[PDB]
């Protein structure tokens, strides 16, 4: 398990995503995503 | 333009899931940390959930609440479909639940509160849950209240509803019934859900399917002695055979025993 992903330096950093949230209607909210019809089909 | 399973950093698996896992992941461009779900599929196929899980997605992916888990976007390759989700970091919360065996007021009435919320959220959308228990829901950082899985959740923009479904001992008298259904099934079940954070058990528990659906239709709450009068109201209040007459969802907002207790925490926005 990488070292980011347990113990303190996880609590720490889920600590911070709370208070400092990021804008994820832009940061995801504007990425292109498949058609739903696509999901199945070739990738 | 859009994700790939390489540009998050794979922390560890979250969930084992029968169609495939969940992970906890760091997106590589932000360090940020979210669930990545990651389904097959050719057993999406081979089981023939394609068009349902297309309707969980359209469903969960289109719903911004704080007590809702967010669904941010999703992507596939050659063998797999990623859904990229919100981190709940405390857990499951029925986990919690069984480890507590019940709880207090305070813990139950600021659920209660934050579904109600998050249910009327989607009741203003024509989206209904239809399986509302303490299994499909999570928990955030500050212990916020999360619904998770819409697996039987509908938009019914018009039309009544006829299928069965939802969990046993969640399952309201018009369902059991065969009548049709509307919203106010998820009435009936925060009400069930009340109950069950408080004291433990679902109130209709028997050794059988039929006697369960049997005190579902009497409606045949027996409260325990240790309960206060402020929640035994608001679950009487939910819990009513005709769904027209259950405490609507702003009712349970405004609930003297709510307001009392609730100490719910609206998480931060960018």
């Amino acid at each position: 398990i990488p070292a980011w992903a347990s113990g303190n330096l996880l609590t720490q950093a889920i600590r911070q995503q709370y208070y400092k949230p990021i804008d994820v209607d832009r940061m995801y909210g504007t990425i292109d995503s498949p058609k739903l019809e696509e999901l199945f089909n070739k990738s | 333009r859009k994700f790939t399973i390489d540009d998050f950093d794979i922390g560890r698996p979250l969930g084992k899931g029968k169609f495939g896992n969940v992970y906890l992941a760091r997106e590589k461009q932000n360090k940020f940390i979210m669930a990545l779900k990651v389904l097959f599929k050719s057993q999406l196929e081979k089981e023939g959930v394609e068009h349902q899980l297309r309707r969980e997605i359209e469903i969960q992916s289109h719903l911004r609440h704080p007590n809702i888990l967010r669904m941010y976007n999703y992507f596939h390759d050659r063998k797999r479909i990623y859904l990229m989700l919100e981190f709940a970091p405390r857990g499951e919360l029925y986990k919690e639940l069984q480890k507590h065996g019940r709880f207090d007021e305070q813990r139950s009435a600021t659920f209660m509160e934050e579904l109600a919320d998050a249910l009327h959220y989607c009741h203003e959308r024509k989206v209904i849950h239809r399986d509302i228990k303490p299994e499909n829901l999570l928990m955030g950082y500050k212990g916020e209240l999360k619904i998770a899985d819409f697996g039987w959740s509908v938009h019914a923009p018009s039309l009544r509803r006829r299928t069965m479904c939802g969990t046993l001992d969640y399952l309201p008298p018009e369902m059991i019934e065969g009548k049709t259904h509307d919203e106010k099934v998820d009435l009936w079940c925060a009400g069930v859900l009340c109950y069950e954070f408080l004291v433990g058990m679902p109130p209709f528990d028997s050794p059988s399917h039929t006697e369960t659906h049997r005190r579902i239709v009497n409606v045949d709450l027996k409260f325990p002695p240790f309960l206060s009068d402020g929640s035994k109201d608001l679950i009487s209040k939910l819990l009513r055979y005709h769904p027209p007459q259950r405490l609507p969802l702003k009712g349970v907002m405004e609930h003297p025993w709510v307001k009392a207790n609730s100490r719910r925490v609206l998480p931060p926005v960018y």
